[PDB]
């Protein structure tokens, strides 16, 4: 239910995740920064 | 998992003047003709490996 690291050699094939993944909240922010067309960002993270 | 392995160097642009740009390598291993066509295109030349 968290998301996690997923490493992209495994070959694991029985975990479901319900977490969004972040590729697409990734893309869906991208998104929502060139609709508010910025040019100077800054982006703050709290974990690695 | 190499994001990880260049914090600091990813965090210098606040240190320092220097501008980054930062590109994926391809799952594939001869997928690399494509990128690097984007190194002749944006004339960039100080790559880090
Ligand atoms: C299950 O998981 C799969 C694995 O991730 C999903 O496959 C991936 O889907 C996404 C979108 O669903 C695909 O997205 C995008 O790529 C296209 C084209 O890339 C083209 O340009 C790249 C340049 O580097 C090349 O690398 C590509 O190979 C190709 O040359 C973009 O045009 C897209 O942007 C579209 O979306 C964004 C959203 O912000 C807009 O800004 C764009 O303008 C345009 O609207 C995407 O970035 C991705 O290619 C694909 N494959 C991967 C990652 O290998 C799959 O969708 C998923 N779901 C299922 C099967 O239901």
């Amino acid at each position: 239910t968290r998301w996690k690291h997923q490493v992209s050699d495994n070959k694991d094939s029985f975990y479901v995740s319900l977490y969004p993944d972040f590729s697409s909240l990734s893309r869906a922010i991208l998104d929502l920064v060139q609709f508010f067309k910025w040019k100077t960002v800054t982006v703050v993270y709290d974990d690695s | 998992t190499g994001l990880i392995r260049l914090q600091e160097l990813i965090k210098a642009p606040s240190r320092y003047n220097l501008r980054l740009k930062i590109r994926q390598l391809p799952a594939d291993t001869k997928d690399a003709k494509p990128l690097l066509k984007e190194m002749k295109r944006g004339k960039e030349f100080h790559v880090i490996f």
